[PDB]
């Protein structure tokens, strides 16, 4: 359709201006102008929970555009779903997973 | 027996004792070349870092906040050794600030050290002044009359409540809140409207005299007074209700370096941390003062 | 060559180009409102004189770091270094990209939406692990692991929080989700929904107060480049806050880009005074309450949304 | 599909599993108690255990687009319920000496079984797939459980590299497969294949590539190198589960995959596995001629068993019995593997610290062991396919179903590895009974030392009298 | 009218690639980068296999395989800083004591 | 809609091609984005939408984050100072392997029936719509998959 491709066309010149604009402020920048330890493994540890939950909310990303195209019975599932995922969570709190300080 | 007897306000890599009688009191000649060495020194200090002659022992991370600092209190080296987030040991490197104020006082005669007595601490002014002038007034055998001791007072509660102002927005700004700090500046600015009155200074007057004060209270002082102590109670309330009674800034600050009594009493605390403690000793009450007892 | 489907192309890249200048420029103009709403908060003025009302003193800042000289540090990376506040605008820009401001005034009508939104969101943790790496300080890169473990804490339900929205239109489209709204906003019945959302936002903006500093070696316009690419974040959450949860466009009276743009502002003041009023959080109760409180409120007010949604379907 | 009642009452294990899964979770978020935890992980293994009879009296068809329940999985999960409860009763007395949390053991085996019951009930490449996924990743963790230990962190690396490896090797002949046939169902498999084009190009490619994947998952030559290693490596229960219950039900949903394939009657497949099953055998015999330590040896034998069972798998379209003489084999197997790794984590326990030696020393056993020495070479007898031992009766199920589809170079593969079988297995039961020159008391040790010697007794009645087993077998028939 | 051959050789191309780079590389951190790269070509190659069939089969398998790609993406991960902290080196070459 | 697939394909095979071949980690992470997303502009110019957006929310926004979060834990170290991949001797064998499967690989795509994929967009609705209906016993035992690694990883990746 018409419309269709004036939005892509309208979508593509926003990315391909926004790109030159920001370069174009970088390439300024440059031009213009004279011249003259181990770490705790808690951040893999929260950086890794958040990679698990983003894929569970992935999944819940899935159900929630089509709640009612499923029924009683997906609201019966995704609360199962939901209840293992906060049953993990209560696991990861209980045991100090998630306790930043010792 | 002292454990780590190293230089506290020179540089370790300095020639002499200052505050002995033969040693010159004015400033050496300026050199670029002990400019660059001590660049040098300070570039591979990291580099070359020793946890054994700072006085520390034995995951440890190594980490120094200094030497320049992001605050109004000066800026000064701490030098922490860290589990994790844990601190396990720190000391601090001081005399960043040293001025040489007492082989100064072996310098300026009794009247003309005044100046350098307001520098100490220089929140104080007056405050820092009392001391030093009750102290000659005490070698030189001087009663002074009560106004002087009601002048002097005056003027020490003043800059007190300068300095209480100016530390009750530094710590809710270091906490987080940024807007207390402004309303407490704007009733300095007041404090200092009365102050320069008076003394014709803001935070450094040099007001007070062996044996009494440089001037008499200039006509009008009590108008100003008078609106200060309007002024004052309302954005005090105020202060409190917007930022000390916060629960994230309670979450900040309570439990955080508690010491009772004892660790008071050993390591010679004094002022608000140990009355903090409950130890009930203020030196205007216990042994009073430029008559603070008729207060 | 005079046809009505270029003189239609035309028109809708014209639209687009107009909505990127006018969300850079605001970007801009309001880190000068940031300054100047700080001041009305803290009883002052501000910058007022450079210019009238101290409207030019944006361009002189502009100005002064152009001219400022470029310093890349000598044993750093520079790819990274540059390449760390190039996606510090751009992911926050096209962010923007799918915020309908009017109805027929929207730069890309996805399908996904919000999900854009969220891959952005998902690049900007880069900018802030890419800015702290390439500084080549270990202090930088302590600060930058805080930072992005903050970030990733509060990423973990910014999509949660918004799937209430999401699971009431049915859709991940965000003009079904303002056609959503045309009886009651979607404040009322996602509330908490909503307060999560702001809580997310706010946090994944790295602003107040949600903020060893990784900006320290930038400088020169990588540190403009940074700080427009904040404020651009901060118009693009509020945009898509005015439109998720507050109807966006619509309006009884006013004209609806009126009431899209009076909405912003008013979310974008809420920022500023945000700053202005509370302190910070201590960093392990700033996780805490990102992962004990928000992540279970949000599903928790999934759950019930959909309950709600199924009970009313007849 | 919905999902009526009925169809729960015929996912009972799945439910029971999940559920114990979760109950676990919150007792160890409640307060850390081994023995508590480990006593609710068998207790909700049993509960699936003898739920599994309602799921009997429920009937045979088909839960999900993707789940088919009937007597084949039945057996399957009895199997896969069986090992990993006495994964967990090997489980407690090695994990009574382990100083850090042991309460993660239990979660991580009820995962694994939930796993296997997934590959017991698979009807679907989706199935198939997330069992897999859901046996390795446990075994993952289990496998590196004493991670402290620089063989058992050794062992979890190769493991995991390895599986995930063979995981993108399986989902990429799947994905293959998928877009050649539209259809992720088993039955559909080269349905659309007709007039003897069976032979389809991109379907082979696709079903070569999940044999790779899965030959590793079976220890089949020549993805069988990883086995010795990761077996030796592992904690003693968990070489126990790996050996037993991974391999059952990987081997279970392989055979469903092939029964109800179209595909599965292709000549080249069955060439190759035929290849595949003649060079197992073969080497995994080899492999085992001088080997010292026993968990090395213990793993090519499970590569040759596996051979033997890929040789009753070959010809599942030739002969009906196929599928009896895979029943039989595997609770043969399964009974002989859980008794000798169940003495072998007996004479490990307690975990006596990551920093010595976990070194077997079998020589000698009788003298100071003799209850486990006399069980560990039964069931070195057994797994020899010597006669009054279920091993024997196994064996000669998979040598009659060769002989019956006239796959003669198995059927001489066979004997030449029993041969060679019959050397080690009788060298470890003469080590057991000689002389060595030197070298429990709580009631769970005495626990294992029960589930040893009941596997052995199993072992020993049914090889002189194996028709209940049989008879238990050709009850699990599925569906045609 | 994008051909479903195209999609799968692209796909494949993707796979060896991951294959080669887990087989040359001693490091650990690029054999598990290998491994992602093989794990999301054969997701690729799903998505591919369910577009053309205009089914939704292949996103779901997609959503199944990146599921399984972040777990042993996080498993691979701990067992790395376990054996950098131990070992304080990722070479896969070192670990390969027990043998025969 | 071609013109999309093939440049994006290409940009993938190439920054996988420099992934597997480069020596600095944060950089061979940096390709391996820029080969996510263009794998997921593949995706979405095959109408596979709710693919390619979460291959950049999950794949290129939440897995690779960890990578890059983990490389910058190690502070990557007897690694350039050696460059053993480069040499012949070492990566020809595998290469050739590699080429080979390749080679017998696209024989046998090469070999199959295509009508062509028309890239009909195919939303997230569809998706969650089967997602809770055929596979139901696949969502919950993929949160039962995730919660495996979970426990696995915490176990493993700790510090005592
Ligand atoms: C250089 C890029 C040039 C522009 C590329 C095309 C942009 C338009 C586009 O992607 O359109 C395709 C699709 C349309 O979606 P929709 O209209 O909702 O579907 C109805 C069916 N026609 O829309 C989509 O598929 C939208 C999702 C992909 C958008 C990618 C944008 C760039 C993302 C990476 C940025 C990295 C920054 C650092
Ligand atoms: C686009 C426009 C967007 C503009 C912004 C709008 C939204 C702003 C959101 C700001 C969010 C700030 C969140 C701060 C969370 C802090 C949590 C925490 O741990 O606080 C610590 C404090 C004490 O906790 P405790 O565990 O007891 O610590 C004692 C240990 N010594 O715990 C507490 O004090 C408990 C209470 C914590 C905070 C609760 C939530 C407050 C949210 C901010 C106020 C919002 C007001 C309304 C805004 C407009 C709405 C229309
Ligand atoms: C090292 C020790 C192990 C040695 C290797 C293991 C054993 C190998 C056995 C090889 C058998 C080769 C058979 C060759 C012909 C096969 C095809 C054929 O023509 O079969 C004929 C027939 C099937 O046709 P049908 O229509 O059923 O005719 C009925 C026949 N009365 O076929 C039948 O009806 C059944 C034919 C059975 C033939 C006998 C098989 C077992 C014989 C004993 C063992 C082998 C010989 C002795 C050992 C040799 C040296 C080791
Ligand atoms: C170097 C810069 C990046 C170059 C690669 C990406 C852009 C390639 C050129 C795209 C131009 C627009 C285009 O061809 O759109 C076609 C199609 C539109 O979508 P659809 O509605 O399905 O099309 C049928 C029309 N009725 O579009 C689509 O279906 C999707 C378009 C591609 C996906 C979005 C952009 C991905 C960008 C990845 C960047 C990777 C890092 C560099
Ligand atoms: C912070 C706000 C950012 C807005 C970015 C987009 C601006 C688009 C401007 C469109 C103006 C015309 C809208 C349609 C006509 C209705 C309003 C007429 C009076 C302005
Ligand atoms: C053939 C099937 C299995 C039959 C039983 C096999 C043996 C089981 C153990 C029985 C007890 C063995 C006792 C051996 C004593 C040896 C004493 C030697 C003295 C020099
Ligand atoms: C080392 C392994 C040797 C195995 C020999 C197996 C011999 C089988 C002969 C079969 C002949 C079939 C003829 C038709
Ligand atoms: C220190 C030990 C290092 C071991 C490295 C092992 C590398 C193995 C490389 C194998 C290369 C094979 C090349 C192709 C061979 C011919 C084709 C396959 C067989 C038909």
């Amino acid at each position: 359709s018409t419309e269709v491709i004036a939005h892509h066309w309208a979508f593509a010149i926003f990315l391909i201006v926004a790109i030159g604009l920001c370069c174009l402020m970088l390439v300024g920048g440059w031009f213009l102008g004279g011249r003259a330890l181990r770490l705790s493994a808690k951040f893999y540890l929260v950086a890794m929970f958040f990679v698990i939950f983003d894929v569970e909310a992935l999944y819940l990303f899935a159900w929630s555009t089509s709640i009612r195209e499923s029924g009683w019975v997906g609201f019966v599932e995704a609360a199962i779903f939901i209840f293992v995922l906060l049953a993990g969570l209560v696991y990861l709190v209980r045991i100090g997973a998630l306790d930043w300080t010792p | 027996g002292h454990p780590n007897l190293r230089r506290i306000m020179m540089p370790q890599t300095w020639k002499g004792h200052p505050l002995r009688k033969d040693y010159p009191a004015r400033a050496t000649e300026f050199s670029p070349f002990e400019l660059t060495k001590a660049k040098q020194d300070l570039e591979m200090e990291a580099l070359t870092f020793k946890p054994e002659e700072w006085g520390m022992k034995r995951d440890f991370m190594f980490l120094n906040l200094g030497p320049n600092h992001p605050s109004a209190h000066g800026a000064f080296r701490i030098v922490l050794q860290l589990d994790g987030e844990e601190i396990v040991d720190c000391v601090p490197d001081i005399g960043y600030h040293h001025r040489g104020a007492e082989k100064m006082g072996e310098r300026q005669s009794w009247h003309s050290y005044i100046p350098y007595t307001d520098r100490i601490e220089y929140l104080g002014g007056c405050v820092n002044e009392m001391p030093y002038v009750l102290a000659v007034e005490k070698l030189a055998g001087i009663t002074v009359p009560d106004r002087v001791n009601v002048i002097r007072v005056m003027l020490s509660e003043l800059f007190r409540i300068n300095s209480h102002l100016l530390y009750i927005s530094t710590f809710i700004q270091d906490v987080g809140a940024m807007t207390p700090v402004f309303f407490a500046f704007t009733d300095r600015q007041k404090i200092y409207d009365l102050v320069e009155a008076i003394t014709g200074f803001r935070m450094h007057p040099a007001w007070f005299r062996i044996g009494g004060v440089a001037h008499d209270l200039p006509r009008g002082w009590d108008r100003l007074l008078r609106e200060f102590l309007d002024w004052m109670p309302k954005r005090l309330a105020s202060y409190e209700k917007a930022a000390l009674q916060n629960t994230i800034l309670k979450g900040r600050s309570q439990g955080v370096a508690a010491y009772g009594a004892k660790e008071a009493l050993e390591w010679g605390t004094t002022g608000a941390g140990l009355r903090a403690t409950g130890i009930d000793f203020d030196v205007r009450k216990a042994r009073p003062y430029s008559g603070y007892e008729n207060f | 060559w005079i046809s009505p489907e270029l003189i239609e192309i035309l028109l809708t890249i014209l639209k687009a180009v107009v909505i990127l200048l006018v969300v850079v420029t605001c970007g801009a103009f309001m880190s000068f409102g940031e300054r100047r709403l700080l001041g009305l908060f803290q009883n002052r003025y501000g910058p007022n004189r450079v210019g009238w009302g101290g409207s030019l003193q944006l361009v002189a800042d502009m100005i002064k770091m152009f001219f400022k000289e470029d310093w890349i540090p000598k044993f750093s990376d520079r790819v990274i270094f540059t390449l760390a506040p190039m996606i510090a605008f751009t992911s926050l820009l096209l962010a923007f990209a799918i915020v309908p401001v009017s109805p027929g005034w929207v730069v890309a009508d996805l399908n996904i939406g919000i999900l854009f939104f969220l891959m952005m969101a998902g690049l900007a943790v880069y900018a802030v692990l890419f800015a702290g790496w390439s500084s080549n300080n270990k202090y930088s890169l302590l600060g930058a692991m805080r930072a992005s473990a903050q970030t990733l804490s509060y990423e973990v339900f910014l999509g949660l929080s918004l799937m209430g929205v999401v699971a009431q239109a049915g859709s991940f489209n965000m003009t079904d989700i303002v056609n959503s709204q045309a009886h009651v906003w979607n404040v009322i019945p996602q509330f908490f929904g909503f307060i999560t959302f702001a809580i997310a936002g706010v946090a994944v903006c790295h602003r107040h107060p949600f903020d060893d500093g990784y900006h320290i070696e930038y400088s020169g316009m990588k540190f403009g480049l940074f700080f427009v690419g904040e404020y651009i974040g901060i118009v693009t959450i509020s945009a898509l806050m005015v439109t998720l949860f507050f109807g966006g466009w619509q309006g009884p009276l006013l004209p609806p880009f009126i009431w899209f743009a009076l909405k912003t502002a008013f979310f974008m003041m809420m920022f500023i005074l945000i700053r202005a009023s509370l302190p910070r959080p201590r960093y392990d109760q700033v996780m805490s309450f990102g992962w004990k409180i928000c992540l279970p409120l949000t599903l928790i007010n999934l759950l019930v949304t959909a309950a709600v949604i199924l009970w009313q379907a007849q | 599909m919905t999902i009526t009642p009925q169809n729960l009452i015929a996912l009972l294990p799945l439910l029971i599993v999940g559920l114990t899964v979760v109950v676990v979770m919150l007792s160890i978020a409640w307060r850390r108690n081994h023995f508590l935890n480990a006593t609710l992980s068998v207790i909700g293994l049993n509960a699936a255990l003898v739920s599994l009879w309602f799921v009997g009296q429920a009937g045979a068809m088909d839960v999900t687009p993707l789940m088919r329940v009937d007597g084949f999985a039945m057996l399957y999960t009895g199997l896969v319920l069986l090992a990993s409860l006495a994964t967990c009763t090997f489980a407690y007395p090695w994990l009574e000496g382990y100083n850090d949390n042991k309460d993660e053991f239990y979660l991580l085996v009820l995962i694994a079984a939930l796993g296997g019951i997934l590959l017991a009930n698979a009807n679907h490449l989706a199935s198939l797939f997330l069992g897999i996924e859901l046996i390795s990743l446990p075994l993952f963790g289990l496998v590196g459980y004493a991670f402290r230990q620089k063989r058992s962190l050794e062992a979890s690396i190769k493991y995991t590299i390895l599986s995930a490896a063979a995981s993108s090797f399986l989902l990429f002949g799947m994905a293959l497969v998928y877009a050649q046939s539209g259809d992720l169902s088993f039955v559909a498999l080269g349905k659309n294949l007709g007039d003897g084009m069976l032979n389809e190009p991109l379907l082979l490619a696709g079903f070569g590539l999940m044999i790779v994947g899965l030959g590793f998952k079976l220890s089949l030559v020549p993805f069988h190198l990883w086995t010795p290693d990761v077996y030796q490596g592992a904690p003693a229960p968990v070489s126990t589960f790996l050996a037993t219950a991974s391999k059952i039900a990987i081997f279970g949903v392989v055979m469903r995959l092939f029964l109800y394939a179209p595909v599965g009657d292709s000549e080249a497949i069955r060439v190759v596995l035929a290849i595949i099953a003649f060079a197992s055998i073969i080497f995994g015999n080899l492999m085992a001629l001088s080997q010292t330590n026993i968990k090395r040896l213990l793993g090519y034998s499970s590569i040759s068993h596996l051979g033997y069972l890929l040789v009753a798998l070959i010809a599942l379209q030739t002969g009906e019995m196929s599928m009896e003489a895979v029943g039989v084999y595997l609770a043969g197997y399964l009974f002989s593997s859980l008794g000798a790794f169940g003495v072998v984590s007996l004479m490990s326990s307690p975990y006596r610290g990551p920093d010595a030696d976990s070194l077997f020393s079998y020589r000698g056993l009788f003298w100071h062991r003799p209850i486990l020495a006399a069980v560990m070479t039964v069931m070195m007898l057994s797994l020899a396919g010597i006669p009054m031992t279920l091993g024997f009766i196994g064996k000669f199920y998979v040598l009659a179903v060769g002989v019956q589809a006239h796959l003669w170079w198995l059927v001489g593969a066979v004997v030449v590895g029993s041969a060679i079988g019959l050397y080690y297995y009788l060298r470890v039961a003469v080590s057991l009974y000689l002389h060595a020159p030197e070298q429990p008391s709580n009631w769970q040790y005495s626990a294992g030392g029960i589930v040893v010697l009941i596997s052995a007794l199993l072992v020993l009645v049914l090889g002189v009298w194996p028709q209940p087993l049989i008879s238990i077998v050709r009850l699990a028939m599925p569906l045609m | 009218m994008i051909p479903l051959q195209h999609g799968l050789i692209l796909a494949a191309i993707l796979f060896v690639l991951g294959l080669t780079g887990l087989v040359i590389r001693r490091n650990l951190l690029f054999m598990l980068i290998g491994l992602e790269i093989m794990i999301n070509a054969s997701a690729l190659a799903f998505v591919v296999a369910g577009s053309y069939w205009g089914q939704t089969d292949g996103q779901v398998m997609y959503i199944l395989a990146i599921s399984l790609a972040a777990a042993e993406a996080s498993i691979g991960l701990a067992l790395l800083l376990q054996l950098h902290r131990r070992r304080q080196n990722l070479n896969i070459d070192s670990v390969s004591e027990m043998r025969g | 809609m071609e013109f999309a697939f093939y440049i994006c394909g290409l940009i993938a095979i190439l920054a996988t091609l420099r992934v597997i071949t480069h020596t600095n980690p944060v950089h061979a992470l940096l390709y391996l984005i820029i080969s996510l997303l263009a794998i997921s502009g593949v995706f979405f110019s095959l109408g596979a939408y709710f693919a390619g957006a979460l291959e950049i929310i999950v794949y290129a926004g939440a897995i690779m984050v960890l990578f890059v979060f983990v490389v910058m834990m190690l502070n990557l170290s007897e690694i350039e100072q050696e460059r053993q991949w480069l040499k012949p001797q070492v990566w020809i064998g595998p290469a050739i392997l590699s080429a080979i499967m390749l080679v017998v690989i696209v024989y046998a795509i090469l070999g199959v029936n295509d009508q062509g994929i028309d890239g009909t967009p195919i939303s997230a609705k569809a998706v969650g719509i089967t997602l809770f209906g055929p596979y139901v016993l696949a969502v919950e035992l993929a949160s039962m998959l995730l919660l495996a690694g979970l426990v696995v990883a915490f176990h493993v990746g700790r510090e005592e």
